[PDB]
């Protein structure tokens, strides 16, 4: 379950296994990094080493360096601790808040909902907003766009989208920023923080 | 003497049937490499250890890469793939 | 850097660098004839068990083991350090899949140490008694003191008559049916 660094090459890290091979979309940690580096499995190379990307950066690391298989995918910690937090791609909290102490891990590769699992009544999510619930109303499970460029309240309708669903709905939100700035990123943290929606030592977060 | 060193030899490393069995040496997004499974046919439908299903597409002279009827993570590098026998149907 | 001969062949490849280096390994030491008589026995080994092949060409199967079997192998041949250690560095760099090569490439090497020149005759049908000899006797005044012959023969009733005689630096086609199918190829495409 202990590899070894074989080749660095950019985001793209060959690592060299002896005994049990991880399989695809494992999450190994490399050992020497004091921000941790996470490598996910991408392909099987064959001679007992795979292909991994890295999470992280990259320079700085040595062939041969120790890396730990943790036989699991990338195990992010979820609960009611992770809302009004801030968490990068591995689950480790960027906020400067402190650690997420939860009891609950889980992977972020998992399977779909069977076709028997699956309603057959395309019911709407009613969002309490008059213009979406009358002219372009909101389907359960459906995809949405939401446009607007610079000075539309679109933040605002975000916002509000979130706080009238945990509200009428009781259902908490989940906020990506895949790739996002990190001007917009902070303007978006401090516009939750000043709405209400996300709350320090209060324990009201929804997001 | 010579010949009982040699059937030593080959009694070191464990018997596979590599003509209708074959070992998993890559297995990635529904497309496992297999060393083996050298009386497989094209487009030959194959079986799995976890019970999934293949199609053997690439019939290569080191490998048989095989297009795998479903999720990948039930695979592992190794595992064990024997020969339906037959050409894919329904 | 390498001191030998200074390469008697021309022989190219990785597989030729390794035939190099073991030919200037076992020729700066007195074990030239030793080495090429335990690699001739192994190479001969391998072609009598295809299953030692099969278990040298694995990519499954870890190196120590590949490396075992080989030391196995070449107890019983009565090896040298040398070969031994030829087949230590074919092994760690993964590289003793092509042990065919370096062999035949070993072989390609005592072929101009010894003076043996291939040459490749090919009749229409196998001759003996008034032949053999004088071919022999043709071929031995083709070479500088020093060199000798290494004859291959051959037959083949499509070449209707003649003789054709390949050595290893020119070729001659001074056969009956050559001679008269470009003599009638000349008759066609002329009258």
């Amino acid at each position: 379950s202990n590899g070894q660094i074989t080749a660095v090459i950019g985001a793209v890290v060959d690592v060299q296994f002896e005994d049990q091979l991880p399989p695809i979309l494992n999450a190994l940690e490399v050992q020497g990094r004091s921000p941790r580096l996470i490598l996910e499995v991408a392909q099987h190379l064959g001679e007992n080493t795979v292909r991994t990307i890295a999470m992280d950066g990259t320079e700085g690391l040595v062939r041969g360096q120790n890396v730990l298989d943790t036989g699991a995918p990338i195990k992010i910690p979820v609960g009611p601790e992770t809302l009004g937090r801030i968490m990068n791609v591995i689950g480790e909290p960027i906020d400067e808040r402190g650690p997420i102490v939860t009891d609950k891990f889980a992977a972020i590769h998992a399977d779909a909902p069977e076709f028997v699992e699956m309603s057959v009544q395309q019911e709407i999510l009613v969002t309490g907003i008059k213009v979406v619930d009358l002219l372009a109303p909101y389907a359960k499970g459906g995809k949405i766009g939401l446009f607007g460029g610079a000075g539309v309240g679109k933040t605002v309708l975000i916002m509000e989208l979130i706080n009238n669903v945990a509200k009428a709905h009781g259902g908490y939100s989940v906020f990506a920023g895949v790739g996002e700035r990190t001007r917009e990123g902070n303007d978006l943290y401090h516009e939750m923080i000043e709405s209400g929606v996300i709350s320090l030592k209060d324990k009201t977060s929804k997001v | 003497i010579s010949a009982v060193l040699e059937e030593k030899i080959l009694g070191a490393a464990p018997k596979e049937n590599l003509e209708e069995t074959g070992r998993v040496l890559s297995i990635g997004d529904g497309i496992a490499r297999v060393y083996g499974l050298k009386n497989i046919q094209a487009e030959e439908m194959v079986e799995f250890s976890s019970g999934l299903k293949g199609m053997a597409l690439n019939l290569e002279p080191d490998n048989v890469g095989i297009v795998v009827f479903g999720n990948d993570k039930h695979i592992k590098e190794g595992d064990i793939v024997k020969r339906t026998g037959a050409i894919v149907d329904v | 850097a390498t001191q030998l001969v200074k390469a008697p062949i021309q022989v190219f490849g990785i597989e030729g660098r390794y035939a190099t280096a073991l030919y200037s390994a076992a020729v700066k030491q007195k074990k030239l004839e030793a080495v090429e008589k335990d690699l001739v026995q192994l190479n001969a080994s391998l072609k009598k068990f295809p299953r030692l092949g099969e278990l040298l060409k694995n990519p499954t199967l870890s190196r120590q083991l590949k490396k075992d079997a080989i030391g196995s192998m070449l107890k019983e041949q009565k090896a040298v350090d040398l070969t031994s250690n030829f087949l230590d560095l074919l092994t760690e760099n993964n590289r003793l899949k092509m042990v065919d090569g370096v062999i035949n490439a070993f072989k390609t090497i005592m072929a101009a140490h010894r003076g043996e020149v291939i040459c490749e005759v090919t009749s229409a049908k196998p001759l003996d008694e008034a032949a053999r000899k004088d071919l022999e006797v043709a071929l031995k005044g083709f070479l500088k003191p020093g060199q000798n012959i290494k004859l291959t023969l051959k037959t083949d009733p499509a070449i209707i008559g003649g003789l054709v005689v390949s050595i290893g630096d020119r070729f001659v086609d001074m056969s009956i049916g050559t001679k008269i199918k470009r003599y009638t190829a000349a008759l066609k495409t002329a009258v």
